[PDB]
């Protein structure tokens, strides 16, 4: 945010610093994994 | 010239000679096979 100040007259002007920043988001890799036997390939019902 | 023989080359076969065993499914013929069956349990009913 800025602001207005005030001053007396024939000074110099002096900023109200607005201020800066950097939010950074960071990248991250999430794996969700099964194994699936083939043994299991006869011995079950449903494809898994 | 019988220096011919310097130069010798011999033969490596393609035909693999396996060491003497048994080729399995001996037993098959001899006893009631079922193919194609499925589960971890196969049941056989019986009549009286």
């Amino acid at each position: 945010e800025g602001m207005a100040n005030q001053k007396a007259p024939q000074d110099d002007i002096t900023p109200m610093n607005v201020s800066n920043r950097d939010a950074e988001a960071v990248i991250e890799d999430w794996y969700a994994s099964e194994y699936a036997d083939r043994s299991f390939q006869n011995k079950l019902a449903v494809n898994a | 010239s019988l220096a011919l023989s310097q130069i010798e080359i011999q033969q490596f076969l393609s035909e693999a000679h396996a060491e003497f065993q048994s080729e399995g499914f001996l037993l098959q013929g001899a006893v009631r096979t079922k193919s194609g069956t499925k589960g971890s349990i196969v049941h056989f009913p019986v009549f009286g």
